Parts: structure tokens; C-alpha cells; sequence
């Protein structure tokens, strides 16, 4: 199928963005005010990025089937 | 009481955080009043809810805000939807008679031991490290986008499974009356023998997991013999 590569390839790059999303909420979690904001920022894109995985998933389940 | 109380929450507002109080007393005085069973507070930038919600209400919906901790929840409540609260890491013991737990994007790190009745769960997008026990009635099971380094026991009438984006080792047993299971990108390297009682009609989806090539011509002798639907990656 030819989107489902594609879809694939968002998959690899968005888990990537993932993994380092969560070190850096790792690294922030030090508990320092003055990382507030980059742990804040960091927690918000490990957000993102796993629910662009839930929709870009969503689409690659459709286009599984035919 | 119930107005007293809400009244005072709302007078209680933090700076700026007036009208979407206010707006929330709107919508509970309305479920009090005029028996409106669904209760949704919006996103108001609230940093709290009232200690106590209207009683009579079945569903509640909670979206995006700055809520640390939700306030004990009425014994009628059917569903609960809550969303994108960060610095929710706790939700309060649940009501016996719950069937539908929606908590997503959330800061979640463990869950209450779940009521019985409940036949839909969906926790994703939160830190969790680990389940309770799954009730017996659920049907369909959504732990995607979590630190999950494994499942407990997995109920007879479960219907669908997604387990994806985790950090799981091994897979548990699973019931034949399964429709669609989707694990990925996690830490698999074999699956559990009862994936052959699945019918052909199952949606499986395996992909990014390192697997193994006894594992993977395993999977393909059970597609050649069974005819439902594999992915492999």
C-alpha cells in the first residue's frame, strides 16, 4: 500500500521526538524553579508527540484494511 | 449546602479564574435544578472543583485545566472523562457503580483499584508504571502512551486491547473472543501461545517490536494455517 510507509516513516520520526521528550523530562526533574519552564515545555511535547502517535496510528489502522 | 458551598468556591476563585468558576456553578446549579445528568466543566483554567459535585449526575467531563486532584465523585456516576490535566498524578477512589473511566493526557502515575462494572478504560498519555487488576466486565482496554513494562491478568470478555508505545516485555494470556489487539514499540521479544485461539477475524498489529525469528516464523506458520491479519517489524 503506498501511504502506510509513509505513515510509517511519521511513526520512526514522532517516537523519536517521544524518547527525547522524556529525557529531558528526566533531565528537568531535578526540581530546580529555574528549569520550570523547560521541564513545563518538555512535559507538553511528550504530550504532543503521543497523541500524534494515537492519530497518525488511527490513520495507519485504516490504512491497513483492503 | 450544595449552593452555599459553590458559592463559596466560586468566591474562593484565584485571580482570574472568576468566570470560568462562575461559568461551572452555572452548569452544576443547572444539573441540580433541572436534573441535567451530564455535568462538563469545560476548560475553564480551573485549579479546583468544589469539594462536592450535584449528586444525581451520571456522566462527568472534565477537560483540559490545572486541577491537582478531584473531589470524591457522586455513587451514581457512570462515566468520567478526564483530560489534559498535567498535574493531576492521582484520581480519587472511584464510585462501585462506574462502567466508563476515560483519564487521558494526564500526569497519572497509578490508578485506584477499579470498580467491577467497569466495561470501558481508556488511560493513556500518562506516567503509569503499572495496573491494578482488571475488572471481569471489561471489554475494551487502553493503556497506549504509557511507562507499562507488562499486563495483568486480562479478563474473558475483553474486546479490544491497545497496550502501544510502552515499555512491555512480555504479553499475558489472552481470551479467544478478542477482536483487536494492538501492541507497539514496545520491548517484545515473544508472544504467548494463546494468540493461535484468536479468530481469523482479529486485528493484530505487532510492529516495532524486536521479536525474533523463531517468533517471526512462528507468526508466519499461524498466518499460513489461520488466515488472520499479522503485522510484523
Amino acid at each position: 500500500l503506498s501511504r502506510v510507509a509513509g505513515l510509517e516513516k511519521q511513526l520512526a520520526i514522532e517516537l523519536k521526538v517521544k524518547q527525547g521528550a522524556e529525557n529531558m523530562i528526566q533531565t528537568y526533574s531535578n526540581g530546580s524553579t529555574k528549569d520550570r519552564k523547560l521541564l513545563l515545555t518538555a512535559q507538553q511535547m511528550l504530550q504532543d508527540s503521543k497523541t500524534k502517535i494515537d492519530i497518525i496510528r488511527m490513520q495507519l489502522r485504516r490504512a491497513l484494511q483492503a | 449546602e450544595y449552593d452555599a458551598v459553590w458559592s463559596k468556591w466560586e468566591r474562593d476563585a484565584p485571580a482570574g479564574e472568576s468566570p470560568g468558576r462562575a461559568a461551572v456553578v452555572q452548569e452544576m446549579r443547572d444539573c441540580l435544578n433541572n436534573g441535567n445528568p451530564v455535568l462538563n466543566v469545560g476548560a475553564s483554567g480551573l485549579t479546583t472543583l468544589p469539594d462536592r459535585l450535584p449528586p444525581h449526575i451520571t456522566t462527568l467531563v472534565i477537560p483540559d485545566n490545572n486541577l491537582t486532584s478531584l473531589p470524591e465523585l457522586p455513587e451514581g456516576l457512570r462515566e468520567l472523562e478526564v483530560s489534559g490535566n498535567l498535574q493531576l498524578t492521582s484520581l480519587p477512589s472511584l464510585p462501585q457503580g462506574l462502567q466508563k473511566l476515560w483519564a487521558y493526557n494526564n500526569w497519572l502515575a497509578s490508578l485506584p483499584t477499579l470498580p467491577p462494572g467497569l466495561g470501558d478504560l481508556a488511560v493513556s498519555n500518562n506516567q503509569l508504571t503499572s495496573l491494578p487488576e482488571m475488572p471481569p466486565a471489561l471489554r475494551e482496554l487502553r493503556v497506549s502512551g504509557n511507562n507499562l513494562t507488562s499486563l495483568p491478568a486480562l479478563p474473558s470478555g475483553l474486546q479490544k486491547l491497545w497496550a502501544y508505545n510502552n515499555r512491555l516485555t512480555s504479553l499475558p494470556e489472552m481470551s479467544p473472543g478478542l477482536q483487536e489487539l494492538d501492541v507497539s514499540h514496545n520491548q517484545l521479544t515473544r508472544l504467548p501461545q494463546s494468540l493461535t485461539g484468536l479468530s481469523s477475524a482479529a486485528r493484530v498489529y505487532l510492529d516495532g517490536n524486536p521479536l525474533s525469528v523463531r517468533t517471526l516464523q512462528a507468526l508466519r506458520d499461524i498466518i499460513g494455517h489461520s488466515g488472520i491479519r499479522i503485522h510484523f517489524d
